């Protein structure tokens, strides 16, 4: 499956991210937003299941949300109250049938 | 006919516990690790 | 009949998903425990 | 509200073997995971199993311990085999059922 | 008169003879006083130059003990720079290990 | 017959006390020879007097320049150790 | 009792010069050098000069840094040449007479 | 040129005598220096006596170790009293005469 | 190096040096014993040589005198 | 450094091998003259208290000559 992200940029604040998906209207399970601060080791930000249950690392509690619109088939970030300390490369993940899909990668920056 | 409510049983059951396992990667793979790496 | 079909994939898949759910979590404490290792060089 | 209570502790110079009795669940034995704690620090992880039995096991003992479980005596084995002396710890197995989690009075297993 | 006038022709020049052998020895004794005080002369200067090196070596002795105490700092510090500093940053940077 | 038994008194007195008194300025001679044959003697005793006076003198110029030697040397001994100093502390810098 | 007095001191944004002045040693100078202590950091040697002129500096100026007797008037001379904003640190001369060594109040360099 | 040739050295569980004898210099001594490089690990300095018999040791072995000149055996000494087994390590003989710095070839003393 | 070939010229440059100091000595002692005998000397031969002048008259004098007299004598012995 | 340094101290060895020109030039001066001198004065010395000796001679005898003829004057005379 290929799964393409967008709303990547550097600004000056909220954001929001897409990870548009191939196919599975509602039926693939977990998908995970990952950040990689440039280096250091990629780290998971966000996470939906299928039912709609969701959760953030504590770094993140209270400013990042996971959401989903099954219509457009896309696994949403809204990514509010940036800190400076959040600029990173985002890419979404994914769990279907097991193996695990990445995407290409988009980077927000933020100073 | 009968046996369907099970699968719903075997559904709820089973999706609650990815709901668990999620929370425990909030505090593992993002948090103790990120944090505990700085300290 | 064809309903209950539908509910064995899901079935299969949601004890799929746990499968490689939990397989990342053995390379996560992983790297948890050697993380927590570099707190001999502090104690 | 099942009710975990540890087993198969003592001390060797060996393999040993480690159960985690369980309260309820016959057959419908989702995640139970074994967690060790090094004394004087955080606890850890061992292992899980799951209903249909994929088992993984933490890279530190990867390819020494297996994790079966025993459906109709409603328990969960820990093999240890190939031990090192780095594995001296307070043991405490774990469960999920219905989401909740369900630990248990600890043992321990003193190699050295 | 018979004899005694030759005792006086006789005795005038054993005065005379002799009275020219004391300029002769007044002259040999003014000559070896000036001898004398360029002997003088020269121990004199040579006492002074002999003098003048003296502090000059006492000088010198007011400079090696200067130069010494100097060291005995300098061999001080390195103690606690070779040996405190130095040794405790390897023990300190023995993290590596 | 007068004049001659009386003018040798004035001539035996010159005969008499110079023989004697001569010999006083004899003495001398042999006096203020020995007097600078004494100082002679002690021009070349001064001048080994300065031969010593001129090696310790040397000697000494040999000691401030050994001292200084040491000192050129020890002191570069230090300079190359706070550049250690600040090598080693500059490591710091990437840490904190 | 060597009482020096350091300075020279202030702001470049180039080149800079110091002076230690001494209180006595009328050319009877032994070992006098200059220390700097980066602000929040210890102190540090920086430039020797002694009675016969041998100067010798640590690397981190060396082929920068001149240290030049002045022995008629009782002064010591740390000339500052192609300076670094690393270089902005508080400047203080040293002195070592009978043993006994003589710091100097100091002056405060800002180079940025 | 002089050469540097030390003896004294060994093993223990006690203590010791580090001695160092050169090849010139009866009495004209300057700085001489006894050095020690444990394994791994870059020279170090402990203990210098001067030709006046000034001595100085590093923090870490003052109160054991005495050094102690001795011009008529063209012999330079260093006691080691209370040897801890920390300071096992290869012990190189100095000297600085005529500027330059001569070394030796050390000896390996091992105390544990 | 070449220090060895060197300070060997060095070496016997301060043997000449010692050379130089010790006759230079023993030349300027016995020179001045000389020019102080040399000059006792002369004035030994020239007081001598006043004497000789004094007495040569004298005796050319004293020679004309005894000739005058057995003159003297001569006529005598012929009165 | 060493090199021109004691190539310069090399050269000082020759300037002293030019002292020793100098001290040669003291003897071959000063100390010749001198001691020629001496001897040559000290032959004339012999010479002249040889001949001194012979002049009191003389003198003693022509004077005796004299005293005696002096008698026969008188002698003579009283005649």
């Amino acid at each position: 499956v290929q799964l393409q992200e967008s709303g990547g940029g550097l600004v000056y604040d909220s954001l929001r991210l897409s990870c548009a998906s191939s196919r599975s209207i509602d039926g693939i399970n977990i998908m995970r937003w990952y950040r990689q601060a440039p280096g250091k080791q990629r780290g998971m930000v966000a996470v939906v299941t299928g039912w709609g249950s969701t959760n953030y690392v504590d770094s993140v509690k209270g400013r990042f949300i996971i959401s989903r619109d099954s219509a457009k088939d896309t696994v949403y970030l809204q990514m509010n109250n940036l800190k400076p300390e959040d600029t990173a490369v985002y890419s979404c993940n994914a769990i279907y049938r097991g193996s695990e899909y990445w995407g290409q990668g988009t980077q927000v920056t933020v100073s | 006919r009968r046996d369907s409510a099970t699968h719903e049983a075997k559904i709820a059951e089973l999706q609650a516990t990815i709901e668990r396992l999620t929370s425990e990667a909030a505090l593992a793979e993002g948090a103790l690790e990120a944090a505990r790496r700085d300290r």
